């Protein structure tokens, strides 16, 4: 009926705690927030279902 | 400014519709440096 709710900092997996690390995945734009936007939308889900 | 504003920063809008919105993850940072090295007191005989 459904499965895990997971969310997923796609600064922290990439970058943890490293400034200079996020200053350079800032060139990439929206990628991050589209990721949590896809998992936000996966999570809903789980309730509706 | 206040958690508000980092909703309508990150929703891209001035209005925020009804809801619960997920933000910026929070993460305590260092109150202080360390340095722990093995105590040596003698220089390297580079000039050798
Ligand atoms: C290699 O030697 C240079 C200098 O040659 C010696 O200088 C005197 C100290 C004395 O030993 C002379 O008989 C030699 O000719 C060293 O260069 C010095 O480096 C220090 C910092 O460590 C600096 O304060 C001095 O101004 C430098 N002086 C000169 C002339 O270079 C160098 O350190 C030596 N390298 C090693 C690995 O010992």
């Amino acid at each position: 009926v459904s499965m895990t709710k997971t969310s997923v900092d796609c600064t922290m997996y990439i970058c943890g705690d490293s400034t200079e690390c996020s200053n350079l995945l800032l060139q990439y734009g929206s990628f991050c927030t589209q990721l949590n936007r896809a998992l936000t939308g996966i999570a809903v889900e789980q309730d509706k279902n | 400014l206040d958690p508000l504003s980092e909703t309508k920063c990150t929703l891209k809008s001035f209005t925020v519709e009804k809801g619960i919105y997920q933000t910026s993850n929070f993460r305590v940072q260092p109150t202080e440096s360390i340095v722990r090295f093995p105590n040596i007191t003698n220089l390297c005989p580079f000039g050798e």
